[PDB]
């Protein structure tokens, strides 16, 4: 029913974001040097 | 403690909606296997 | 005693190396 | 004597032994009521 | 240098000895 | 009987095959991988190494690991409801208790996972080489995780599962062991980078050497997994390799075993020589040198360099790696180079 | 179709806990000392 | 290779009833888990010292388990003088 | 084949080949015994490892 | 150095300044080299695995393959059958093109990094630095297995070339 | 032809010549202790058991037969430090001749059953096919091992109708060989107590007598016969290898962690021993009850035995060694001659020092003195321009108490230096270095190397088992599978059972 | 009577130049080791 390109798409913005989250805490509060 | 239940609360409705969505789909399974 | 060990060994690969190629067993098909 | 430490090896064992035991009780019932034609 | 007086007799046994067994294979292949 | 009647659903055709390996690989490789995970993710090793080493804390990836209980324990086996830990979870964690719990349930998920390979294997109706191959990884567990902290005083010193704590483990066998110097490992190094060679070579070769077999500029649709004909050609690839480099394969299957053989021989050879450091038996000197150098403050090679470089990593990382020992240098004691 | 398999097990014993644990790091990239 | 039999994974994550359940089961999990860091629940089950927990106003001194069989009450001292 | 005095003693010895019992046979009472085996090696096991202490049974050179 | 022990100098060195284990290059080339090795034993074993018998025990199975035969001497269908069950079957490959290929592909794309990794330490581009990165409420540094392997650089660093320094900073 | 890989495999279906090349292998063995035993009676120093026992000679097969009883030699010397002892035939010399008789018996043995290969007796009564019944002769073999396994215990170790076996103080300073009554209780599991190796032999005896006359009169399950192959003659090969492995590891373990069948006095030590200073702790003990007696310092140190204090030394640490370092450690450090004494450490305040010692791992180690609390006082400083704790500054000076250099001290910084070098090493001594032409480099004992041996060779069985192992059970196609095999066998939900063709849905 | 479980033995000359290469380049390794 849902175009699979579609879920694909969706689920890989979700990793590039979850991803970047964990990026982003490298340079703020733990871990951060600071 | 208190936070057991704060933790397992949204997985605790997780699986009682998913149980209901596929319970008239689940039951069957086990009628054609019995 | 030690260095002549060494390059005896090493002079043995070289001259296998000419045997392994030139003189190998030939394949056929 | 039952030192604490031989209290430990006999909970182990029956710790194990329940382990095992429920996993064949499990597959063996499973074995049971899904045979292959 | 002061090395091992058995070092020379030593490698040259684990040469000679593995190698003469693999000659003497060949030897009596190729004359079959 | 109740027997054949499991046997027939342990072996049933499934997008995952189970089989009587199963009953043991599964859950102890589902264990030994969640133990890491869950280490990683929470439990520290502040009690026992005196490190951070979660994601909680702070860690990042490279930098996480499930650290060794710390070296009062001994070879202690550390069961949860061991005289240690004595039932409790929390303690357990802070003890190390994971560490053991990985190792050990991942030392009986590889013999589930070889069985697994033999089962298979058995059912499908082809040799079981690919099991045989499997010892040369397991051969590396056993003597790395088990086998050596065995040897030494405790599990402290056998590696930490993390890839920076990995990377402590290469780093200490070369300032305390010298483990380059060692000739099992050497050949070790060829088994691997042979292997990676072969097995680049031969891919190479075989795709530059493929048949036509379709009108597409991509071959990989001109394949059928049940055609009778090779796919590339060997007559070719074996005038080719004889030309450029001399020598050349005849024969596919002695290039195949031979493929099989180079990087598991490097494997057990590498084993061999663990066994060894776990008794302190290194291939740490060489005599005859080291009589030349303290007769001859002239006479230097690349040997008694390297040796100094050890010197110093033992020195500098001892008193933090080995917290245990209560080291304590004295700045003026610290061997040190001129300027740095 | 079945729907609930060995399959079905196999997934969901890494797929729930992972979701769970990504939440949790989630969780601890806000952590300030 | 054929198929084994099961349902193909294309399929059901192309469905609704599946996305209809999962829009929920895995969000909660995600959430759950949020709340188990959150709360502080993690420092606690697994022993992970809290950022102020490492060492007590005045101490460098690593507390380091000294011995083997009494390493339980050993860590339990150190938690103590906190 | 030759025959010898001694291999015509032995000769009862070597002539139940490929006998076997019917179905599984003492196969169960093997696999207790194979429990209790694998039990004791676990026993002696920790007390090397101290895992299991008892009284009257110091694990050291000191005895 | 063109040398033996000159080589393993190289290697400690070159770690004491660049820190090329935590440099994703480097652990890219591991991963090609020990990938490298694990399917060349993989390959081997599989394809030995499913040679189809045309010898008997006494003698090799190498002589069940003659130089230029047009037939395979394995039976891709079999090998495939296995170790698609090893794991499942999605995760093997019934290609002998497409698994060739990725047999070229892993061990060469990961040596290609770790070429890169050297020639872009080359112009001191170091590896993950996270010495002192753990930090507790007060200001403490809460030490991970990345600051012992600093310290272990430390070691390194300051007795490499002992008499080749005259100032505080390894810059050459 | 055959590979040279698989020449030996021609025994595989002739029972006689399989005979006749394990008779040989039997032969070479024991013709190796014969000439190991010889070799080793040609180069051992028996005139001190004390400061040059067997296991700093590079002595191996030597303590073995010390270990079960032989300790006396036909020179009329025993290891013990005795003489005018009459040993009778069974002396090292007579053992050795033992084996080496044995060792051509063997051989001539071999010749027989070789040329006399085709005997009536490995031949089946019915189809003429040679063959052997493994299961009967695993009871008769196994009934026999039993018989000796008691015979062994019962008689030999307890002193019964034998020499008992070698036994000693926890830390060796008073062993000999004596009769051991067996220990029946739970400190019988206890690896330090002899009296459980007399009771294991016993009881597991008794076990494998009831177990092979089992074996002998009920045959084996149909089932269990064709799962486990006992018709093929390579299970057993994989299962004894197995086995096999299964003991090298075990000893390896009790080789390196000590136990009763691994006494200190003719192994050596162990690196545990140094790791908790075992000897350092008895030693100070009985300092400390000397001094509470009211003897002088000098006094209470020089009634500790050398004995004693060699054992607290590194360079009898087994973990110490190296890899191609080969010899006795007499060829590292030199021949132990003199102890000299303890080494006594004390600033320019009177206050004593202590001189931290050198871990295993540390082929090289700093010199550093501590206080009784743990606190530097003074060291051996590497960068002098900023020293502030050498041994010039803080005024270090040694004493000895005890050995041949009691009651003397050194105030020469130079001289001081030195001892403290050699007191990272734990108690001093004067080696005789130039009889070997010593090197100064340490060398592991026979402990470290029996240890290395058998755990490399138990880990290369452990392949042995996999690769035996899998050559019984896919017997049927190690030349290869089957060269039309159905495709529909191996391609997924064809059948509801891998493998089974009847149960295709 | 001969005994039918002889068997000839071979070692064609591509296993000769492997086993001497791998002789002779273990010979190479080991043999700074047995100098010492
Ligand atoms: C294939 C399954 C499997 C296997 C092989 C192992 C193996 C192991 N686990 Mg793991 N484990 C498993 C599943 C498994 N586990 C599962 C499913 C879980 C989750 C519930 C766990 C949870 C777990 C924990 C929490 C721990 C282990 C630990 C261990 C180790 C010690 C086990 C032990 O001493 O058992 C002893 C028990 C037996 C050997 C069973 C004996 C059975 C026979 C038939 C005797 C029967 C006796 C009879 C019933 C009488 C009972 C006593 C009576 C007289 C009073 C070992 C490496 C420990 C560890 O790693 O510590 C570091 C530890 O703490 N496991
Ligand atoms: C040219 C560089 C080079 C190369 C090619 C090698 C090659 C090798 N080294 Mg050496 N080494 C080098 C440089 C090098 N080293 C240097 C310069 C040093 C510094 C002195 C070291 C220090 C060093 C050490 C300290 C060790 C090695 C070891 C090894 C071997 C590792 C084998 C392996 O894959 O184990 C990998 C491990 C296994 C195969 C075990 C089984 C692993 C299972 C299958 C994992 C399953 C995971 C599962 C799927 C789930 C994972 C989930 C997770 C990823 C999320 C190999 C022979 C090791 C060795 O000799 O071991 C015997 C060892 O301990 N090296
Ligand atoms: C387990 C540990 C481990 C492993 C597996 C590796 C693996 C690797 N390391 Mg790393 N490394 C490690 C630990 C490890 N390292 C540690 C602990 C340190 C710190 C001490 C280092 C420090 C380090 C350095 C400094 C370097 C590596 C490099 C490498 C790579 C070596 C292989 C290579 O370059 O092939 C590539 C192949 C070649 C170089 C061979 C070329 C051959 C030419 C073309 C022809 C030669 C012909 C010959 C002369 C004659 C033939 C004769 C014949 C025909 C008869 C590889 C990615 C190297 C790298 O990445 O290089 C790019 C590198 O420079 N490592
Ligand atoms: C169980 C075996 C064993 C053990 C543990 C010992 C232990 C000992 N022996 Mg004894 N010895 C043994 C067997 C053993 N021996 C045998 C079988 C013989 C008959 C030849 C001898 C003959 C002998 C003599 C003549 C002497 C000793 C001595 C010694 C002592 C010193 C040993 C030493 O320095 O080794 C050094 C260890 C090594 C050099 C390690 C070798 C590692 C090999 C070469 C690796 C091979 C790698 C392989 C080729 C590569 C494979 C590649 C792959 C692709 C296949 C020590 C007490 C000495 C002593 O002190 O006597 C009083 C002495 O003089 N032994
Ligand atoms: C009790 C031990 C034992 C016994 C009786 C056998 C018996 C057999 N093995 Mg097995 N095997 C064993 C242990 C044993 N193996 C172990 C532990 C391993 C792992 C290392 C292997 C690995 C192995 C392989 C890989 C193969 C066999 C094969 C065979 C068969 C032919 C062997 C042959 O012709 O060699 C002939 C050997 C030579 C002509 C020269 C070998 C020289 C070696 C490599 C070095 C020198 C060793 C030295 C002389 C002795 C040192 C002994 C000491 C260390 C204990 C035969 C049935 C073969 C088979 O299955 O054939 C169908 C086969 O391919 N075995
Ligand atoms: C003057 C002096 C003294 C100089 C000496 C200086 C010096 C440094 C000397 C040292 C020399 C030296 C080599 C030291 C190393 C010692 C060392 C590491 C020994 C280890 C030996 C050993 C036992 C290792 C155990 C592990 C092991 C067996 C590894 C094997 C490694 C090995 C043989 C790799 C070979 C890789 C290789 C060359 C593959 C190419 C083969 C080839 C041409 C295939 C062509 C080809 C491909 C196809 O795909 C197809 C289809 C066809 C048809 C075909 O043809
Ligand atoms: C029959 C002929 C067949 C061929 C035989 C060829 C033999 C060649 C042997 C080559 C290597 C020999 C050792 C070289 C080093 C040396 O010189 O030792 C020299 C030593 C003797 O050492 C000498 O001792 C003297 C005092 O007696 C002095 O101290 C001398 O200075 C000292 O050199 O020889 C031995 O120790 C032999 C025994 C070694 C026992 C090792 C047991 C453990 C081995 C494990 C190996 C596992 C490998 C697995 C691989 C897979
Ligand atoms: C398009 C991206 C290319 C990336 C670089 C090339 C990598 C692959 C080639 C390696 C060469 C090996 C030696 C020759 C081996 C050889 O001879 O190959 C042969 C193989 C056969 O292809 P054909 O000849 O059928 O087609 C070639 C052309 O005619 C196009 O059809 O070539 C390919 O498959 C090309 C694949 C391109 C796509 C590859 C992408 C792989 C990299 C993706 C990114 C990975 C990043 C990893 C980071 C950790
Ligand atoms: C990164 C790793 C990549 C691996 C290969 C990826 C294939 C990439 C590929 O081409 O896949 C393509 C394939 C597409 O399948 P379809 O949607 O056509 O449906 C077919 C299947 O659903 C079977 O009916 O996707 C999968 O099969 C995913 C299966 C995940 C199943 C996870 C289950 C895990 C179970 C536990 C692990 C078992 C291990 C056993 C030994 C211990
Ligand atoms: C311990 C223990 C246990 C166990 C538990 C468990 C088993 C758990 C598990 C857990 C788990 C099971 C978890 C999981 C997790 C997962 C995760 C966390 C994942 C992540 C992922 C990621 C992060 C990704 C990444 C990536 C990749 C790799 C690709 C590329 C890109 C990216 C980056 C995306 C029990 C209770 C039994 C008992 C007691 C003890
Ligand atoms: C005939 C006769 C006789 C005589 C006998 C004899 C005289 C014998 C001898 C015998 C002998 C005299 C034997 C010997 C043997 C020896 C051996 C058998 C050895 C071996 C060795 C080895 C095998 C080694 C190896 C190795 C190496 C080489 C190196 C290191 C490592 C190893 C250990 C591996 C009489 C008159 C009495 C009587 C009867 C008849
Ligand atoms: O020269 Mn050869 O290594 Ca390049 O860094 Mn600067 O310079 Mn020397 O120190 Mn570090
Ligand atoms: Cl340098
Ligand atoms: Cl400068
Ligand atoms: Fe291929």
């Amino acid at each position: 029913r849902i175009p699979l390109w579609i879920v694909a798409t969706v689920a890989g913005m979700g990793v590039i974001v979850i991803v970047g989250l964990f990026f982003y805490g490298a340079y703020a509060g733990l871990g951060s040097s600071l | 403690d208190w936070r057991v239940l704060v933790v397992l609360l949204p997985v605790l409705l997780a699986a009682g909606w998913a149980v209901r969505n596929i319970l008239p789909y689940a039951v069957k399974q086990v009628q054609k296997l019995l | 005693m030690e260095t002549i060990t060494y390059v005896f060994i090493f002079a043995c690969i070289i001259a296998l190396f000419f045997f392994a190629i030139f003189f190998r067993e030939p394949p056929r098909i | 004597t039952i030192t604490p430490s031989l209290k430990g090896f006999f909970i182990g064992l029956l710790s194990g032994a329940v382990v095992l035991g429920l996993t064949f009780a499990v597959l063996i019932a499973i074995s049971q009521i899904d045979k292959v034609q | 240098m002061e090395v091992n007086q058995l070092g020379l007799i030593a490698t040259a046994l684990f040469v000679l000895v593995p190698s003469v067994f693999l000659i003497i294979l060949y030897v009596q292949t190729e004359s079959q | 009987g109740w027997f054949d009647i499991l046997d027939d659903w342990l072996k049933r055709d499934r997008f995952v095959f189970v089989g009587w390996s199963g009953i043991l690989l599964f859950p102890c490789a589902y264990l030994a991988l969640g133990g890491w995970l869950t280490g990683t993710t929470f439990v520290t090793s502040w009690y026992t190494h005196g490190l951070a080493s979660s994601y909680l804390e702070g860690c990042n990836f490279l930098t996480v690991a499930v650290s060794t209980p710390a070296n009062s324990m001994g070879h202690s086996l550390l069961l949860l409801w061991g005289p240690e830990a004595q039932g409790d979870f929390t303690r357990w964690c802070q003890l190390g208790g994971l560490w053991t719990f990985i190792a050990l349930h991942g030392a009986f998920g590889l013999i589930g996972f070889m069985l697994r390979q033999f089962e298979i294997a058995r059912l499908v109706g082809v040799r079981p080489y690919n099991a045989i191959a499997f010892s040369a990884p397991i051969a590396v567990f056993v003597s790395v995780f088990l086998i050596y902290p065995l040897g030494q005083s405790s599990w402290f010193f056998a590696p930490s599962f993390g890839v920076a704590a990995i990377f402590r483990f290469l780093l200490f066998f070369q300032g305390f062991h010298n483990w380059t110097l060692n000739p099992f490992h050497m050949m070790g190094v060829a088994g691997v980078l042979g292997g990676a060679l072969l097995c680049a070579i031969h891919g190479a070769t075989v795709e530059n050497t493929l048949f036509q077999d379709g009108e597409g500029a991509s071959t990989f649709r001109a394949f059928n997994p049940t055609q009778a004909e090779e796919t590339y050609s060997m007559v070719t690839a074996n005038r080719f390799w004889s030309q450029i480099f001399g020598i050349a394969f005849s024969n596919k299957r002695w290039l195949h075993f031979f493929m099989l053989f180079v990087p598991v021989t490097g494997l057990w050879m590498s084993a061999i020589g663990v066994v060894g450091l776990a008794l302190n038996l290194r291939s740490y000197d060489f005599i005859s040198q080291e009589i030349r150098a303290a007769e001859d403050p002239e006479f230097e090679t690349f040997y008694t360099k390297n040796l100094l470089l050890n010197e110093g990593i033992r020195a500098w990382m001892a008193p933090q790696d080995q917290p245990h020992e209560n080291f304590v240098f004295p700045e003026e004691v610290l061997p040190r180079g001129n300027a740095l | 179709y079945p729907i609930f398999t060995v399959r079905w097990v196999a997934v969901h014993t890494l797929a729930v806990p992972t979701i769970f644990f990504l939440g949790a790091i989630a969780a601890m990239q806000f952590i300030q000392r | 290779a054929g198929t084994t039999g099961e349902r193909p994974f294309s399929d059901i994550i192309t469905s609704v009833r599946y996305w209809v359940i999962h829009s929920i089961t895995i969000p909660a999990l995600f959430i759950a888990g949020w709340l188990f860091v959150s709360t502080g629940l993690a420092y606690d089950v697994f022993g992970t010292p809290r950022p102020d927990s490492y060492y007590a106003q005045e101490q460098r001194s690593i507390p380091l388990v000294t011995d083997r069989f009494e390493a339980k009450q050993q860590v339990e001292t150190f938690l103590e003088q906190l | 084949a030759r025959r010898t005095w001694l291999g015509d003693i032995l000769r009862p010895l070597n002539s139940e080949y490929g006998k076997v019992a019917p179905g599984w046979g003492t196969t169960p009472l093997m696999a207790v015994f194979m429990g209790l085996f694998l039990v004791f090696l676990l026993i002696i096991l920790e007390i090397y490892n101290s895992t299991l202490i008892l009284d009257g049974v110091n694990v050291s050179w000191k005895a | 150095p063109l040398g033996i022990s000159g080589t393993f100098n190289f290697m400690i060195v070159f770690q004491a300044e660049h820190n090329i284990l935590m440099h994703p290059f480097h652990q890219l080339g591991v991963a090609g080299v020990f990938g490298g090795a694990l399917f060349c034993a993989m390959h081997g074993s599989l394809v030995t695995s499913s040679l189809i018998r045309e010898t008997t025990e006494t003698e090799s199975a190498n002589y069940g393959y003659k130089f230029g035969q047009e037939e395979e001497t394995y039976n891709i269908v079999a090998a495939h059958g296995y170790f698609g069950r090893l794991i499942f079957q999605y995760a093997s490959f019934n290609n002998s093109r497409s698994l060739h290929f990725f047999l070229a592909a892993w061990p060469v794309v990961g040596v290609w990094f770790t070429a890169l990794g050297i020639s872009t330490m080359a112009f001191n581009l170091n590896g993950f630095n996270f010495n002192h990165s753990v930090i507790d409420a007060k200001g403490n540094v809460i030490n991970t297995w990345a600051d012992i392997i600093n310290r272990a650089n430390l070691g390194m660093e300051v007795m490499h070339e002992r008499n080749a320094h005259n100032f505080p900073l390894d810059l050459a | 032809g055959l590979p040279w890989y698989r020449v030996h495999t021609v025994l595989i279906n002739d029972p006689g010549r399989l005979i006749a090349a394990h008779l040989m292998h039997t032969a070479l063995v024991a013709g190796w202790a014969g000439s190991m035993a010889l070799y080793e009676l040609a180069t051992f120093d028996p005139s001190d058991p004390v400061l040059n026992p067997m296991w700093r000679q590079g002595m191996f097969v030597l303590p073995f037969m010390a270990r079960l009883g032989v300790t006396g030699s036909w020179s009329g010397w025993s290891i013990t430090g005795e003489t005018g002892i009459d040993p009778g035939f069974w002396s090292f010399e007579g053992v050795a001749l033992a084996h080496i008789v044995l060792s051509g018996l063997l051989f001539l043995a071999a010749c027989w059953h070789w040329v006399y290969w085709d005997l009536e007796l490995f031949r089946d009564p019915r189809t003429g096919e040679p063959a052997l019944d493994l299961p009967k002769m695993f009871g008769i073999h196994l009934f026999l091992a039993g018989l000796l396994c008691f015979g062994f215990g019962a008689f030999h170790l307890t002193g019964l109708f034998g020499p008992g076996m070698w036994v000693s103080d926890p830390y060796g300073l008073t062993g000999s060989v004596q009769p051991v009554a067996p220990e029946w209780g739970p400190d019988g599991f206890n690896p330090y107590n002899p009296g459980g190796v007399v009771a294991h032999h016993i009881a597991a005896g008794i076990v494998g007598i009831i177990a092979g006359l089992f074996h002998i009169l009920v045959r084996p399950p149909q089932r269990l016969y064709k799962a486990l192959r006992m018709g093929n003659i390579e299970t057993v090969l994989s299962s004894s290898i197995a086995a096999v492995f299964f003991a090298a590891f075990v000893v390896a373990g009790t080789m390196w962690y000590g136990s009763a069948t691994t006494p200190i006095e003719l192994f050596g030590p162990t690196r545990y021993q140094w790791d908790s200073s075992y000897f350092q702790q008895e030693i100070n003990r009985r300092v400390q009850a000397s001094l509470a007696s009211g003897a002088t310092l000098e006094e209470a140190w020089s009634a500790i035995p050398e004995k004693l204090a060699f054992y607290d030394y590194i360079g009898n640490n087994p973990a110490k060694g190296g890899l191609f370092r080969t010899g006795p450690m007499n060829k590292g450090d030199g021949i132990a001659q003199a102890w000299k004494g303890h080494a006594v450490f004390r600033n320019k305040e009177g206050e004593e020092l202590f001189v931290r010692r050198m871990p295993a791992f540390f082929e090289s180690f700093p010199v550093i003195l501590t206080d009784k609390n743990g606190v530097v006082k003074a060291d051996i400083p590497f960068r002098r321009a900023e020293s502030k704790y050498s041994f010039e500054q803080q005024g270090v000076t040694v004493s000895f108490y005890g050995g041949e250099l009691n009651g003397q001290t050194f105030t020469d910084p130079p001289t001081v230096k030195s001892y403290a070098r050699k007191a990272i090493f734990g108690e001093i001594f004067e080696f005789d270095t130039e009889t070997l032409n010593s090197d100064g480099i340490f060398r592991t004992s026979p402990r470290g190397w029996f240890t290395f041996a058998h755990a490399v060779f138990a880990l290369l069985f452990f392949f042995g088992h996999i690769w035996h192992g899998a050559r019984t059970l896919f017997r049927d196609v190690f030349s290869g599978i089957d060269p039309e095999l159905s495709p529909e066998q191996v391609e997924w939900g064809f059948y509801q059972k891998v493998g089974d063709v009847t149960t295709r849905r | 009577e001969p005994n039918p479980n002889r068997q000839p033995v071979e070692l064609n000359r591509t296993s000769l130049y492997l086993g001497l290469l791998l002789i002779l380049v273990l010979a190479l390794l080991f043999s700074s080791y047995f100098f010492n």
